[PDB]
């Protein structure tokens, strides 16, 4: 299978800007490369085919170029309806494959997240499961990494994350990370910590609590 | 012009068969085009499932799915269709039908969400996310509600019957490995208001006809 990658994961832009996003193919695909736009809740819409051809009914402020392994989508004089997700797609060979997507953002100044951690509530603990919650509030840009550590042992595969859309009034994001353990395993450990990596932080920040200490 | 519309069930029990149909208008299903199924799982890139070509009948399949997948056309209804057997939780996604024409997908359906879960309708448990005593030190307190183990979507959350809107973030729901949904709703307030203002989340889950109000109480050490 041909692997498509895209850069950046999200791009900060303002109305009227000219922005360029990048696509890379793991092999030479010549010019069998298309670009699509997707808005929230809607199906993708084709924008560019053969790396450079404007699809019918698409504004000419969309252009693209490239051959072989590296491709660009450029939007000149960006309009409000252009804040959306953008995907590339190769058709050089079966296993038609898409890139992970680039999200075009409303630009604002960098804002580090405020981090808060919540132990499971008393009532849930009576139930028989434990949910530990880590909130990252009001940050920008969108890329954030959350790692769970239980008594300094890095967790994996027992957490889920959720992110809001870009806030309509201040242009920030928020994220929740929920670590799920059984009650019996939760009661075998002391220190619950989430560690947050983000561009607005000089170094990863930790928020933790000790079980049974107020 | 050319229009595609998906239809199919919203919930498939694990290991049952997922069946979908795309009805095509404005063009013949026997045209030399690639009638394609593509899906998008929560937080994942679009994934090409496969296609059938209208005129030749040639079918192209994703290798890992080939034992489970059949794609076909029906000329009497001008449709094409997708069957995928032995369905697991990895198969929950929005499914799109689309037309491949030479160099892009130039027409698309609307998408249909298909969820794999053996759950029946069930109202949520609602747990407080109270601010720790320590966490209030900077002058802002984060508090919230965890609404857990419900089915199906959606739930609504308000704070103090809708008098509190500033600083509220209600997160999109996530499907847990159990097949039940969970979300959280949070709000930041001033620390000094924790002793004066009362904070209650109101959760409504109409499919189960459940209304829960949860008082979120500040923690105290002494």
């Amino acid at each position: 299978d041909i692997v498509m990658t895209q850069s950046p994961s999200s791009l900060s832009a303002s109305v009227g800007d000219t922005v360029t996003i990048t696509c890379r193919a793991s092999q030479d695909i010549t010019n069998d490369l298309a670009w699509y736009q997707q808005k929230p809740g809607k199906a993708p819409k084709a924008l560019i085919y053969y790396a450079s051809n404007l699809e019918s009914g698409v504004p000419s402020r969309f252009s693209g170029s490239g051959a072989g392994t590296d491709f660009t989508l450029t939007i000149s004089s960006l309009q409000p309806e252009d804040f959306a997700l953008y995907y590339c797609q190769q058709h050089n060979n079966y296993p038609l494959t898409f890139g992970p997507g680039t999200k075009v953002d409303i630009k604002r100044t960098v804002a580090a997240p405020s981090v808060f951690i919540f132990p499971p509530s008393d009532e849930q603990l009576k139930s028989g499961t434990a949910s530990v919650v880590c909130l990252l509030n009001n940050f920008y840009p969108r890329e954030a990494k959350v790692q769970w550590k239980v008594d300094n042992a890095l967790q994996s595969g027992n957490s889920q994350e959720s992110v809001t859309e870009q806030d309509s009034k201040d242009s920030t994001y928020s994220l929740s990370s929920t670590l799920t353990l059984s009650k019996a395993d939760y009661e075998k450990h002391k220190v619950y910590a989430c560690e947050v990596t983000h561009q607005g932080l000089s170094s990863p920040v930790t928020k933790s609590f000790n079980r049974g200490e107020c | 012009q050319v229009q595609l519309q998906e239809s199919g069930p919203a919930v498939v029990q694990p290991s049952e068969t997922l069946s979908l149909t795309c009805a095509v208008s404005g063009g013949s299903i026997s045209g030399g085009y690639g009638w394609t199924w593509i899906r998008q799982a929560p937080g994942k890139a679009l994934e090409w499932i496969g296609n059938i070509y209208g005129h030749s009948g040639s079918t192209n399949y994703k290798s890992s799915l080939k034992r489970r997948l059949t794609i076909s056309t029906d000329t009497s209804k001008n449709q094409f269709s997708l069957k995928l057997t032995s369905v697991t939780a990895a198969d929950t996604a929005v499914y799109y039908c689309a037309r491949w024409s030479t160099a892009d997908f130039d027409y698309w359906g609307q998408g249909v969400l298909v969820t794999v879960s053996s759950a029946s309708t069930k109202g949520p448990s609602v747990f407080p996310l109270a601010p720790s005593s320590k966490s209030t030190s900077g002058g802002t307190a984060a508090l919230g509600c965890l609404v857990k183990d419900y089915f199906p979507e959606p739930v609504t959350v308000s704070w103090n019957s809708g008098a509190l809107t500033s600083g509220v973030h209600t997160f999109p729901a996530v499907l847990q490995s159990s097949g039940l949904y969970s979300l959280s709703s949070v709000v930041t307030v001033p620390s000094s208001s924790l002793g004066t203002q009362t904070y209650i989340c109101n959760v409504n889950h109409k499919p189960s006809n459940t209304k829960v109000d949860k008082r979120v109480e500040p923690k105290s050490c002494d």
